[PDB]
């Protein structure tokens, strides 16, 4: 078995399966969603581990689902940070802090388009995302099937 | 020891009050023992008339760091500004703001408040410091014209 915590300091696809079938839940009821940081930093670790294989795209996406709309459906979080901070992680805009952009961005594209067609997604930060994801980027340009399907996801909006 | 800096800063508050562009406010804070704090200036910028920022004035504070001129001021806008790059914290971003790029002992306040000015209504788009005008100045031109024209009103001397 595994635990919330080894998980986000090592994501692996492994160790998402090995949370066990509540995984989802579990990934929500450990995380502080009344901190947009956090929130963003577990959507990034869980996304990391994004597979188009069944069993692993199902649980990456299910957790996403949990860990998102317990954040969204929070009156105080403010949805706009989450974004904002979303972005400067994914290294699609600029911060004043100093922050080390991730690697890998098809995981993040991959359940930004599950996410998005969701009902607890707050569509007024579709505009926002799309500016982002369409404005010129090397690490996008290297994930253009990602990228591509995220777009196409987001003129369904 | 930021002596070599209050020397500097001394120079250019007696240069600024010579002569600086009209509409224009530049002066040093002062301490709570009613001396000078020249590390902290409060400034105003007027919009540039023939531009929908015309008739607005905007106020924003100028901080100084202990090994000034080597680094540039921080720029802040108070309140902050709707406009592409202008941070949600207020904190205006220039090529010659920053040390790393144009930032040298060649500039001057009045460049840097000029340079802010020109800036208002020739945003870089390439670079922006926050999502929603960025969002807004690439999607409907109109609107974000109408919402710097409103901002411009309400901020109006």
């Amino acid at each position: 078995p595994a635990d919330v915590s080894t998980f986000l300091a090592f994501p692996s696809p492994e160790k998402l399966l090995r949370l066990g079938p509540k995984s989802s839940v579990l990934i929500a009821q450990q995380t502080d969603t009344s901190d947009p940081e956090k929130v963003v930093s577990a959507f990034l670790k869980v996304s990391s581990v994004f597979k188009d294989e069944a069993t692993v795209r199902m649980a990456v996406q299910d957790a996403v689902d949990a860990l998102m709309q317990k954040a969204f459906n929070s009156s105080s979080f403010n949805s706009n940070t989450f974004l904002t901070r979303l972005l400067v992680h994914m290294g699609l805009l600029k911060s004043e802090d100093k922050v080390k952009a991730i690697a890998n961005l098809y995981g993040p594209l991959m359940a930004l388009n599950h996410m998005v067609q969701q009902d607890y997604f707050p569509k007024a930060l579709a505009p926002l995302l799309l500016a982002f994801v369409t404005k010129p980027n090397s690490a996008l340009e290297s994930c253009s099937f990602a990228r591509h399907s995220l777009l196409q996801t987001l003129y369904k909006v | 020891m930021s002596g070599i800096a209050l020397s500097r800063l001394a120079q250019e508050r007696k240069a600024w009050r010579k002569d600086h562009p009209f509409g224009f406010v530049a002066v040093p804070t002062k301490n709570p023992d009613g001396t000078m704090n020249l590390m902290n200036w409060e400034c105003a910028i007027p919009g540039k008339k023939g531009t929908p920022w015309e008739g607005g004035l905007f106020k924003l504070r100028m901080l100084f760091k202990d090994d000034y001129p080597s680094s540039p001021p921080k720029c802040k806008f108070e309140p902050p500004l709707f406009h592409p790059n202008v941070y949600p914290s207020g904190t205006v971003c220039l090529s010659i703001l920053e040390e790393d790029k144009d930032w040298r002992p060649a500039i001057t306040i009045k460049q840097i408040l000029l340079g802010i000015q020109e800036l208002l209504n020739e945003p870089n788009i390439q670079a922006p410091a926050q999502a929603e005008a960025y969002t807004i100045y690439c999607q409907n031109r109109v609107e974000y014209e109408k919402r710097v024209r409103a901002q411009a009103k309400k901020f109006a001397p």
